[PDB]
């Protein structure tokens, strides 16, 4: 086989064509991932002077189900929090912020939640997706240890109440939440725990993230039969913030 | 009667009677075939 | 009863180790004895986790469940 | 320690799901009958079945079983119909492609004719499974990403078995049907044409394979760390951004200076995986037809290293000194 | 510059060591104690690589080669030009990788997340330390490590495999290749399914998880689910890297002959006639 | 022997017809291939040899 | 009367009769074939 | 022995018949192949050598 | 008295009678076969 | 020895029958194959030896 | 000795029956094969060498 | 009365009584076989 | 002593009884196999050598 | 009384009382076996 010029043959032409195509593909891939969080801002909420080397993408529209409307991106930030109890620790950019009051109650840091829609997520038939087991026709524990009726122990070693029910996702057949009834000494009413934050044993159920005295301030659902996305985010973030804010020794260097 | 398929006795007799008449045709052609081949090339 | 299943799988692991050492005393090499040990484990330990762990406890409960399955059929 | 989410603590079972439907009436061709496996349910879903039976799937299954039995029966007959020897040498037997002297013509059944008949039945089977993957998206009213990703691998499949033998002028250039015999083909192909390390498209294919495995370790680990915020429900996170997506993005932004979105990471994954067989097939198609020695090509294009030291064991030691004598 | 939702997460605390002495950001990057150790080690390693390139005589990125010492030096230290620079760069690289993992740990602690990512990165660190520290120590000389060169570290791979005649017949290499191919097929399927659910034909509504579960039971009769697929992908990738480390550490210190001969135990089993 | 018709009160004819058809063709193709695999009964080589 | 299947005692007799008739036909054919094979090439 | 008909009150006729058919065909095929694997009883080779 | 399967005592006796009757014939056939094999080729 | 009929008060007859049906055939096949692996008791080789 | 019958107040008879059957058969097979692995106690070779 | 299995004392007595019968049968058959084997080829 | 019976107030009779049986059989088999691996204490070879 | 298990101070006494009788029997049998094997093949 011959060359076009010098040492240039068909393999070289193919290689350079792939180089050009890959450069265009990298541009497309990086531009496609900029539909959330832009334009950039500084630490005072103003638009930043630098916006980077890539321009922003054009708009796409999503047609949602069950008559929820349309979504156009990139657009305005509708999940933005309004009044955050935070304080700057420096005059410029690049330094951390300090909570003004109680970080766990104010939803800041690892306890932060995003302002999602105030409606439950639906399944294919238009029904709420997560339902307590006491109202779910045909479901039963088929494997593992059933946690209903067991006491719950906090991270500091206190018994705070008993498991009363389980909330399940019927479409995917999975347990999502555990429902806890509190003793009068540790609060009143019922609270929820996400399944990924518990360890179920033979005689107890352990939640290590928070202590007993923190169990009365867990956010509460409005209806006893359904939970919206906003409540889900606030409940999950509350438990997640305890990994750092439960004790002062969890925040300081471990060395 | 015992029917796991929901056919009746007579409907079963009708199907079988038709089925055996094709079975016999298949078996007959195959015997004329084997005979021609043994005469053409024996294997015993 | 996931705890009886794990026990049964461990008795299979132990029988496999014994199969290797026994074939080696009789004249086989390690890897030849260990292929046979792996099959003893998988066939026998599996068989025992179906049969023994499937003789679940229930006593007059077993009886009634079975006598009622014998009522499903009869009208099926 | 905290729960890690690798195994489910407690399982729940309800009525079996039969699937969604629309005006295309997918129910008419679905089998009835389901099962449940509690062993699998420790990791994923426990329900087994049902499945859809169209004509494409049935044709694919029938023609693929035919290919398997022509190969298996040829392998069995090569050994004298001895079942214990058939089992003893299973990994070593194969159905060999034709001899180079026959070109692209039809070879004797003893020397590659059964190989060509069986190759035609495997071809038909594979193209039918792809038409099924396209039809089901169309019937489900979804995108065609799965079919395109499958066609990406079918491209390298066809290059290895159909296109390159035709451009080279011999059916003898195809791959044998065997376990060990096909690995010997790989080594012999690499040796015959210089060194396949110095084929640039082989290097690009390795780049994309390494990148695809690094990305499932990163994506799987990242999604498992945000499951305490509902991060495994990805579609609703796309339609309504939550804190799981924000934390997942900020982890990588603070780690390496840039990040992705919930929807956009799947495009990255789709492209790296798809790019492996495309570059591999382009590299294979250029061998023998254009370039015959890749190491000499590298020497010509000046990316072959040079070494100063000498060759030989007696330039470094002595035979008596290596034995301890 | 910050994203639209990033300011509320930038709080103080969650460090393993250093307190607020290194608790800040440079651009998008977070620095801590392990960000200062990573910078030092990586910069020293790169500068030494380029000094070695200058002394070799070529600056071509394809042709730069820094190599380990001769086998006659054993486990001692060689002169810096005859293989000692390789040893120093190896130490620097180990330090940089460990500091990177411990920095990821602090970022995870600050964000309140799980520690899955550093644990997954530890597997890749283990495959590299097996290639440059564990196999060489067992075999008795640092000269068994691979060289630092873009096209010269492929010559090492080629020569190391033909030193056992036919490397494809290594039993643990066959397991590792299968894991690699399965991870790529599963990543392709997962990406395709999610994109096809989120991007329907023009004029149609988007789909949910029910639709995804249904398509896959219709296609192959089973669906792992939205949570199972990530567990399976992680497990496949980690199994691929672990079996790779095993395939290399048995090739040298455990087996000396060709790999096909290892299969003799199957061919002469006493059951066979 | 005269009550063999009752197999159709136990087995669905639709399934067994398809099963039979597939089984029958696959058996016939295997005999022809075994015949083709022998040195004495390969009728294509006989035509070349005989003349 | 015990029944794990759902059949009756009367129903489980005609079925056995037909099954046994088929079994005997099969066995007779097999016996004739074995006798012919033994005559053609013996093994004992 | 006059009460062997009671097996049908334990096992469902439908399943047992399918398993019996599969078992019988597989056993017959295995025995024919085993005969084909020898030198004395390979009737194709015997026909080849007797002419 | 004690039952894990639901069967009564009478049902158990009835089942065991047929089980033993069907088990003795198998042993008789095996004994005849073993005698024929021993005469054809002894092993002791 | 007259109280053995109570075994069915403990065991389910269907499971026992299935297990025994599998076990008996597996054992018979194992013995028939063990005989064929020797020189004295292989009836296929003996027939050729005395021809 | 006169009070060993209480062992059935702790152990479920079904489980122990299944386990004992499996154990006994496996022990018998292992012992027979161990005898077959020797030279003085192999009854298949003794028949060959005594005829 | 301690009973994990859910059995009464009389039921356990009956079960163990018949259980022992089977042991003593199996053991006698084993003894006869071992004696015959020892007379055939001693090992002590 | 005389108070060893209080061991059954801490340990469960059913867990102790299964573990002890497994341990005892494994130890007996191990000891027998260790004896079989020697020269002076292998009775199968002693029988052959004597006679 | 300590009782991690579901037992009393009277059930445990009886349990140990019989368990020890079986321990003595296996030990008696083992002692006789060891005495026979020492006479046949001493190790000391
Ligand atoms: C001596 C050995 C040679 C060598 C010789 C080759 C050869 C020859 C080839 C590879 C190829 C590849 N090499 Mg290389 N390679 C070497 C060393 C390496 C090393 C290393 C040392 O670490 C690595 C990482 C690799 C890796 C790779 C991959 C990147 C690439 C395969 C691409 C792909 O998509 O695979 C995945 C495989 C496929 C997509 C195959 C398609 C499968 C089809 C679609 C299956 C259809 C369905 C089926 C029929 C049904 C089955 C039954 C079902 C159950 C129903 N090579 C050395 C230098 N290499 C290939 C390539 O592309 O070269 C550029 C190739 O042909
Ligand atoms: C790369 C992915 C591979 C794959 C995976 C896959 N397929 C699967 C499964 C899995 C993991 C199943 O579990 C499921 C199954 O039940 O298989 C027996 C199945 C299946 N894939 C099938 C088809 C299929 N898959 C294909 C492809 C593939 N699927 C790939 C090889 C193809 C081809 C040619 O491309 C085909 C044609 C069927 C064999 C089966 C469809 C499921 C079905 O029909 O289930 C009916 C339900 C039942 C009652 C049967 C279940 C068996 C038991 C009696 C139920 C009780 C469960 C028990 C406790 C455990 C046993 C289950 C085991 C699978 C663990
Ligand atoms: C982008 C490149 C990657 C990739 C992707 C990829 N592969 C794919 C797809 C995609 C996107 C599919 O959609 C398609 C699929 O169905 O996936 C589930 C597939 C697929 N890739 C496959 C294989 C495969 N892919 C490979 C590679 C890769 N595929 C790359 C890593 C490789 C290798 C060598 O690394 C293999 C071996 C199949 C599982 C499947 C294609 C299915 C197909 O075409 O099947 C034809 C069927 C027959 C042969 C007929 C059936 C006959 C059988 C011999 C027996 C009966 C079937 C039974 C279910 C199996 C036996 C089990 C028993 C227990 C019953
Ligand atoms: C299952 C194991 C898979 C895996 C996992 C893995 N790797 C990871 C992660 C995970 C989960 C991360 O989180 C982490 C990351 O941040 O990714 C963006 C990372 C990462 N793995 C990377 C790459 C990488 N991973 C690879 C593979 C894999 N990693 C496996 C397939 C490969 C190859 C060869 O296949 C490469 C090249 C990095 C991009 C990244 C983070 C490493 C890093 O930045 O470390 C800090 C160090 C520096 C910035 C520079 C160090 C400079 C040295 C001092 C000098 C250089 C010397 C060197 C030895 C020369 C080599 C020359 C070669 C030509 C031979
Ligand atoms: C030659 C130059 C590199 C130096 C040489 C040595 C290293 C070589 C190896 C890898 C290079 C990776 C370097 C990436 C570092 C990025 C640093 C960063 O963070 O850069 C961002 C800008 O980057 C990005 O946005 C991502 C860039 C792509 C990432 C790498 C892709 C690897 C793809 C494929 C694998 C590559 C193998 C080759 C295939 C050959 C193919 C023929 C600033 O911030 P940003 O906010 O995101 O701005 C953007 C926007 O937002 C505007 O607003
Ligand atoms: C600490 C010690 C270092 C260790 C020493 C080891 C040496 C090697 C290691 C790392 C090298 C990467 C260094 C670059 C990182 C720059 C830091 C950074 O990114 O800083 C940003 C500033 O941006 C930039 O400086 C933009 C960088 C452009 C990237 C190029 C894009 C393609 C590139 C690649 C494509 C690859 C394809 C194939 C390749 C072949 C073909 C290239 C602050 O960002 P910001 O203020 O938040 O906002 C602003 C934001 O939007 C964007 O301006
Ligand atoms: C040569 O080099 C090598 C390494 C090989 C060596 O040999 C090195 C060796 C050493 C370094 C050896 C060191 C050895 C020791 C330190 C040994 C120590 C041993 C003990 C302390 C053993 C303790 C054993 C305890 C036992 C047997 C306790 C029995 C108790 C009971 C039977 C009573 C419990 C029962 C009841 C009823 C409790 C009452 C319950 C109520 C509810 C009241
Ligand atoms: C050498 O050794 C090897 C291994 C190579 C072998 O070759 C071994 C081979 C074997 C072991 C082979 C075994 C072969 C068999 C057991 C074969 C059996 C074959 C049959 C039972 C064939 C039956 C065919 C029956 C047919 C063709 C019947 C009917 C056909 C019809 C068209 C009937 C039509 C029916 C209608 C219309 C129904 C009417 C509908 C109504 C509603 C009334
Ligand atoms: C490995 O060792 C070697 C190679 C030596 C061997 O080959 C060893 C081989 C063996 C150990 C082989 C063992 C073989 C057997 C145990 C064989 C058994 C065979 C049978 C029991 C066959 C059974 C049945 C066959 C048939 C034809 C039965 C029935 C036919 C019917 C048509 C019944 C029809 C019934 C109806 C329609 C009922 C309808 C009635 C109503 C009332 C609705
Ligand atoms: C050389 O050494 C080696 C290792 C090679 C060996 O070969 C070692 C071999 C052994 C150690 C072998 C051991 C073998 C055994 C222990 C064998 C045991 C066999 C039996 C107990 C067989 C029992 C068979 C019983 C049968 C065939 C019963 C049949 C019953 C029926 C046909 C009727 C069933 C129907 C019923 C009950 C319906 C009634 C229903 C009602 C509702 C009344
Ligand atoms: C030489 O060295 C090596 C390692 C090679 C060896 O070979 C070592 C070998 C050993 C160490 C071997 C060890 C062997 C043993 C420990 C053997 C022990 C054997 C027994 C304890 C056997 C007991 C058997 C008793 C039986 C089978 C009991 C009962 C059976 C039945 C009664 C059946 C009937 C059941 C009914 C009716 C249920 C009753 C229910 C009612 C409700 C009444
Ligand atoms: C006998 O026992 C039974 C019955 C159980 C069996 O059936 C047993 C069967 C087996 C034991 C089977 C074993 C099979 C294997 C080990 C198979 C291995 C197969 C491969 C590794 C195959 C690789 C194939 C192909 C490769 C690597 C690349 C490309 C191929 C193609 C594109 C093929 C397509 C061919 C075409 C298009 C040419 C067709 C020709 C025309 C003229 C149109
Ligand atoms: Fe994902």
């Amino acid at each position: 086989e011959e060359t076009f010029f010098g040492n240039f043959d068909l393999a070289s032409l193919s290689l350079w064509l792939f180089y050009g195509f890959f450069a265009l593909l990298i541009y497309y891939l990086q531009t496609e991932n900029m539909r959330e969080g832009y334009p950039l801002e500084d630490e005072d909420g103003n638009t930043a002077a630098n916006q980077g080397p890539f321009p922003l993408p054009k708009e796409k529209t999503f047609k949602l189900q069950h008559g929820r409307g349309e979504l156009t991106l990139p657009g305005e930030d509708v999940q933005r929090r309004d009044n955050l109890a935070l304080r700057k620790t420096a005059h410029g950019n690049g330094f951390p912020m300090e909570p003004t009051g109680d970080p766990m109650l104010d939803g800041v840091g690892p306890a932060s939640w995003s302002k999602r829609r105030d409606v439950p997520e639906l399944d294919a038939h238009g029904h709420p997706k997560i339902v307590p087991m006491s109202a779910a026709e045909g479901f039963g524990v088929s494997a593992g240890t059933d946690p209903r009726g067991l006491p719950v122990m906090a991270g500091d070693g206190e018994i705070v109440g008993l498991v009363s029910d389980m909330w399940i996702d019927e479409a995917e057949q999975l347990v999502r939440y555990l429902e806890l009834e509190l003793d009068p000494e540790w609060g009143d009413g019922k609270r929820l725990v996400q399944r990924q934050m518990v360890r179920i044993k033979s005689d107890r159920v352990k939640v290590r993230s928070i202590y007993g005295k923190h169990f009365k301030n867990v956010p509460k659902t409005k209806s006893p039969n359904q939970v919206t996305l906003l409540e889900e985010d606030k409940i999950m973030a509350y438990y997640a913030g305890g990994t750092l804010y439960a004790d002062e020794s969890r925040l300081e260097p471990q060395l | 009667d015992l029917s796991f398929t929901g056919l009746t006795d007579e409907q079963a007799q009708e199907l079988h009677s038709v089925y055996m008449s094709g079975l016999w045709l298949f078996s007959a052609v195959a015997v004329v075939a084997h005979l021609a081949t043994f005469i053409w090339r024996p294997w015993f | 009863d996931m705890t009886c299943t794990i026990t049964c799988w461990g008795i299979g692991v132990l029988l496999g180790i014994m199969t290797t050492v026994g074939l080696m005393v009789v004249g086989w090499s390690f890897l030849q004895g260990a292929f046979m040990g792996v099959l003893a484990w998988l066939i026998v330990g599996g068989v025992l986790a179906v049969a023994v762990c499937g003789k679940d406890n229930a006593e007059q409960i077993r009886a009634e469940m079975a006598a009622a399955r014998e009522r499903v059929r009869g009208a099926t | 320690p905290e729960y890690q989410n690798i195994f489910t603590q407690v399982q729940v079972q309800g009525p079996a799901e039969l699937g969604v439907d629309n005006e295309n009436n997918l129910t008419e061709e679905r089998t009835t009958g389901t099962g449940f496996s509690q062993l699998i349910g420790w990791i994923g879903n426990a329900q087994l079945g049902p499945i859809y039976l169209g004509w494409f799937g049935i044709i694919s299954l029938v023609t693929g079983t035919l290919w398997f039995n022509i190969v298996g029966f040829n392998m069995l007959s090569q050994v004298g119909y001895s079942i214990p020897e058939f089992i003893r040498q299973l990994f070593w037997l194969a159905l060999e492609p034709p001899s180079p002297e026959y070109g692209l013509r039809m070879p004797p059944l003893d020397d590659g004719g059964w190989f060509i008949i069986a190759s035609f039945f495997l071809l038909v089977s594979v193209i039918s499974w792809w038409l099924r993957t396209y039809q089901l998206a169309e019937m489900h009213k979804m995108g065609k990403h799965v079919a395109w990703a499958f066609a990406a691998a079918i491209w390298l499949f066809l290059v290895l078995g159909l296109f390159r033998p035709i451009l080279m002028g011999s059916w003898s250039e195809a791959v044998p049907y065997g376990i060990f015999p096909h690995l010997d083909w790989t080594t012999a192909f690499s040796i015959r044409y210089g060194n396949l390390y110095y084929n640039p498209f082989h290097a690009l294919s390795i780049v994309f394979l390494y990148g695809s495995v690094l990305l499932f370790a990163m994506h799987g680990a990242t999604i498992l760390a945000v499951t305490r915020f509902g991060g495994d429900r990805e579609l609703e996170q796309i339609y309504d951004r939550g804190t799981a997506s924000e934390r997942a993005g900020l982890f990588w932004r603070w780690t390496m200076g840039f990040n992705a979105t919930m929807e956009g990471i799947h495009r990255w994954a789709w492209w790296f995986a798809v790019l492996t067989p495309i570059t591999g097939g382009i590299g294979i198609l250029l061998t023998g037809t254009v370039v015959d020695n890749w190491f000499l090509w590298a020497v010509e294009h000046n990316f072959a290293p040079d070494y100063t030291q000498d060759y030989g064991y007696e330039a470094y030691t002595t035979y008596d000194g290596f034995l301890g004598r | 510059a910050l994203l639209s939702f990033e300011r509320k997460y930038r709080v103080r605390g969650g460090t393993l060591i250093g307190g607020d002495l290194f608790d800040f950001w440079v651009g998008p990057f977070y620095v801590g104690f392990f960000g200062v150790t990573t910078a030092f080690f990586a910069l020293l390693g790169t500068i030494l690589i380029f000094w070695g390139a200058s002394q070799q005589g070529t600056f071509n990125p394809w042709l730069i080669n820094i190599a380990p010492p001769d086998l006659s030096y054993g486990l001692g230290m060689a002169p810096l030009m005859e293989g000692g620079l390789w040893q120093i760069i190896t130490i620097c690289a180990i330090g940089a990788f460990v500091s990177w993992a411990l920095r990821e740990v602090e970022i995870c602690r600050k964000l309140g997340m799980g520690y899955h990512v550093p644990f997954a990165f530890s597997v890749a660190i283990f495959a590299y330390v097996t290639l440059v520290v564990f196999r060489p120590l067992l075999m008795g000389a640092w000269g068994h490590g691979f060289p630092y060169g873009i096209w010269s570290h492929l010559d090492w791979v080629s020569n190391t495999g033909y030193a056992y005649l036919h490397f494809h017949y290594n039993p643990a290499h066959m397991l590792a290749v299968t894991f690699f191919f399965t991870t790529t097929l599963a990543l392709a399927l997962h990406g395709a399914l999610v994109l096809s659910a989120a991007n329907p034909p023009k004029g149609e509504e988007v789909k949910g998880p029910d639709n995804e579960d249904t398509f896959f039971r219709d296609f192959i009769g089973y669906s792992i689910g939205t949570l199972g697929i990530h567990r399976v992908g992680l497990l496949l990738a980690l199994n691929a890297g672990f079996w790779s480390a095993v395939c290399i550490i048995i090739s040298g210190p455990v087996w000396t002959k060709g790999w096909p001969e290892w299969w003799n135990w199957w061919l002469e089993m006493p059951i066979w006639p | 022997m005269s009550k063999f018709y009752k197999i159709w009160l136990i087995f669905d004819p639709r399934r067994v017809f398809v099963a039979q058809g597939v089984f029958l063709f696959l058996l016939a193709a295997m005999i022809h291939l075994v015949l083709l695999s022998t040195e004495h009964f390969n009728w294509f080589e006989l035509a070349a040899a005989n003349a």
